[PDB]
């Protein structure tokens, strides 16, 4: 075995959302081996934070309509699914949003909690039409992984049923898109030696660099079981 | 005979799922057999899954 390890070379960060990562040198065939294995974990297994429960005062269910608000509660909730959140310390944080008057309610109207970071403060949530109208809600953000729909969550625990809580989808998975390209790394001697270019596209939260590190960690954790137990 | 009547209205959100019937506009029907994870689905050179 003349073992030949790759090392992380170039991190083009085109945007906070989109980031390209070249990787070399790779031995022949390891391009696709690592490329797909990482793609699968990055789509299905990636950990993140997302809105789980929302409680608006003066709102019993998600199908009602609040006066002075253009959007029905369902449409407001769908906007909160797209709310990009980082929790630093705790696993579960409840943010408060109180706003009034005429204007597009943005994510910045949420009371900035110390550890919590809102990635997109200009994110639209609600449009207030009448000046007398005020909206007040308590948005719970939990940390998990993958996709946890409200329907899969309405058939598990449900120890308490407080008439007033609304369950909405929360895509924990930060990763929106991922593709890997195997290009030739015309290596000093070897022409079969190749590079792996991983084009990642996330929403907020996870850093591209950090996410790749985590995904490789999960794969290596799973291999400990096979290298160890025979 | 009837003294009073109470009408309850229930609301239900139904998710798409295996067994559900889907069609196009050219009379092309089908039943959904399986929901595939994003990772598994055929993807473009650009990486976008079908």
């Amino acid at each position: 075995t003349e073992f030949l390890k790759p090392r992380l070379v170039d991190i083009e960060q085109v945007s906070s959302t989109h980031a390209k990562v070249t990787l070399e040198p790779l031995e022949r065939g390891f391009g696709h081996t690592l490329g797909n294995a990482l793609r699968r974990i990055l789509l299905s297994s990636m950990p993140g934070c997302a809105v789980t429960e929302v409680e608006i005062d003066g709102v019993l269910h998600e199908y009602s309509t609040k006066e002075g608000v253009q959007e029905d509660i369902l449409e407001i909730l769908l906007n909160l699914k797209g709310l990009a959140v980082r929790v630093q310390g705790k696993d579960e944080v409840i943010l408060t949003l109180n706003k009034s008057g005429i204007g597009p309610v943005t994510a910045a109207d949420i009371t900035h909690d110390g550890d919590v970071e809102i990635v997109k403060p200009q994110h639209v949530i609600c449009h207030l039409t009448d000046e007398n109208a005020s909206i007040s809600m308590r948005i719970k953000v939990q940390r998990g992984r993958g996709y946890v729909p409200a329907s899969t969550r309405i058939h598990s625990e449900e120890d308490e049923r407080p008439i007033g809580r609304l369950l909405v989808d929360a895509c924990y998975s930060p990763v929106e898109r991922i593709a890997y390209n195997v290009e030739a790394a015309r290596v000093e001697q070897r022409t079969d030696l190749d590079k792996l270019v991983i084009e990642m596209e996330t929403n907020g939260t996870i850093d591209p660099e950090e996410a790749i590190r985590r995904a490789a960690t999960i794969l290596a954790e799973q291999l400990e079981a096979f290298v160890d137990l025979r | 005979g009837v003294l009073k009547i109470v009408k309850v209205y229930l609301a239900v959100k139904r998710r798409i799922q295996p067994g559900d019937k889907m069609a196009g506009r050219h009379g092309n029907k089908g039943v959904i057999s399986k929901i595939n994870p994003i990772e598994d689905m055929p993807y473009d050179e650009n990486g976008t899954p079908v």
